[PDB]
């Protein structure tokens, strides 16, 4: 829904714009998970091919972990553009159009009179 | 005794002397002072110098009181700041209310107690306080439901005064 958007590069994976945002920290609860499925998923290699677990294949494993938290690390990256430039055409949206999006007034609790139910 | 005589009343114990027209002995009395002097001679002693250590190791503790946040009704409705804070000051109040009617549920029963026969007719202000805050109680609290709430307890209290304004019409 935001392919049409102006400025929108196609088949571009991470504009320049992306650079304006902070990147994760590398360590954070989304690339360590990403590295967990990594192990898992070379644990899980060797128990199918009837290897040691954990025993066997360690530069398999290593190359696991490394590539999913690589692929997760960039992947994240784009989301988090993504998500950014969401909320910034919203806001924008929101400027320019204020006679759509009125500040509501609310008022205390003292002029509206909720209904008592009681539960007797 | 860290209980006061204004918040926990007990008229003075008026016993009256002994008349023993009798030549017998009194075993409750002979018993009494021996349980005094074999019994409430060594536990003194011994509460004597427990509280000598407390008072050589003495150390203190203070009571919090919270002030007066501004409460449901003089701020806006969504505003879940302002909401949390007067409803943890209305869960407060209410506990203490709570705590409040319990003190007055034990003065009617040491009254109650403490006059015996008499209950019917010495008891009317311990009866009279009971019933006036019981009412006001369930002027308050009563049809609140089990998620009772200063938002329920306000509305409730509308309902009540609009009620009254009503009535105050004819
Ligand atoms: C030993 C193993 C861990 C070694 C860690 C080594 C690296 C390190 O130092 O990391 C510190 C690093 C420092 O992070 P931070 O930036 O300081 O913030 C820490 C906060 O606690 C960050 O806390 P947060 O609240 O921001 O959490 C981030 C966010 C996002 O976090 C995530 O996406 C990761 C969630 C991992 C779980 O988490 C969630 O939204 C939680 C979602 C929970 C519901 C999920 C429902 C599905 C079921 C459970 C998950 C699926 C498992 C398999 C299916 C079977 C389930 C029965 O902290 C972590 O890595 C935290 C996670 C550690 C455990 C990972 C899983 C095991
Ligand atoms: C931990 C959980 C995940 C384990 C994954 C690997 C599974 C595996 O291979 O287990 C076997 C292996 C032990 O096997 P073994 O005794 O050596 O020999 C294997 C036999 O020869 C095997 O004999 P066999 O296979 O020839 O014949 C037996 C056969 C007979 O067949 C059966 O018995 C059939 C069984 C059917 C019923 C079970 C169906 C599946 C149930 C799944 C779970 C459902 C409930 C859980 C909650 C809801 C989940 C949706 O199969 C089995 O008995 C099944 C074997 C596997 C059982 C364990 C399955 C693990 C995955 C599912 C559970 C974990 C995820 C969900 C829970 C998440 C937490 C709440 O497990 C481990 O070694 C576990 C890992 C222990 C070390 C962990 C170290 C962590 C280090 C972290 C730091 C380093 C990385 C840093 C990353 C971040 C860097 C930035
Ligand atoms: C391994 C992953 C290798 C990725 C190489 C680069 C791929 C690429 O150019 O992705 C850009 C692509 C198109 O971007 P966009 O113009 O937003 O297209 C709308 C489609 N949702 O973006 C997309 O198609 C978004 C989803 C990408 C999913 C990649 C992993 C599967």
């Amino acid at each position: 829904m935001m392919n049409g958007r102006p400025g929108h590069e196609p088949l571009k994976f991470l504009p320049d714009e992306a650079r304006s945002l902070p990147p994760p920290k590398l360590n954070d609860p989304r690339l360590v998970y990403m590295g967990l499925l990594g192990y898992c998923t070379g644990l899980m290699d060797n128990m199918l091919r009837m290897r040691p677990v954990m025993r066997a294949g360690l530069h398999r494993q290593l190359l696991f972990v490394t590539s999913f938290v690589f692929a997760g690390y960039f992947y994240l990256k784009r989301q988090n553009y993504l998500y950014a430039v969401k909320d910034h055409d919203m806001f924008g949206y929101i400027k320019l159009h204020p006679e759509d999006f009125p500040e509501k007034e609310k008022k205390t609790y003292a002029e509206i009179l909720e209904p008592f139910h009681p539960v007797r | 005794d860290s209980w006061d005589k204004d918040v926990y009343p007990e008229p003075p114990s008026r016993t009256p002397a002994p008349s023993p027209q009798t030549s017998l002995p009194n075993p409750i009395t002979y018993l009494t002072k021996a349980y005094d002097l074999v019994v409430d001679w060594p536990v003194t002693l011994v509460r004597e110098f427990i509280e000598r250590q407390h008072a050589k190791n003495r150390t203190y503790y203070y009571h919090r009181q919270y002030r007066r946040v501004p409460d449901i009704t003089e701020c806006k409705e969504g505003d879940v700041l302002c909401i949390y804070e007067a409803e943890m000051q209305w869960r407060r109040d209410f506990k203490v209310d709570q705590e409040i009617m319990n003190i007055i549920q034990e003065r009617l029963k040491a009254c109650q107690q403490r006059e015996g026969e008499n209950y019917q007719q010495n008891c009317a202000k311990e009866l009279e306080q009971f019933t006036k805050v019981t009412k006001a109680y369930q002027d308050r609290y009563l049809d609140l439901g089990a998620y009772y709430s200063a938002r329920k307890c306000l509305a409730k209290q509308k309902q009540r005064m609009l009620e009254e304004r009503k009535a105050a019409r004819q």
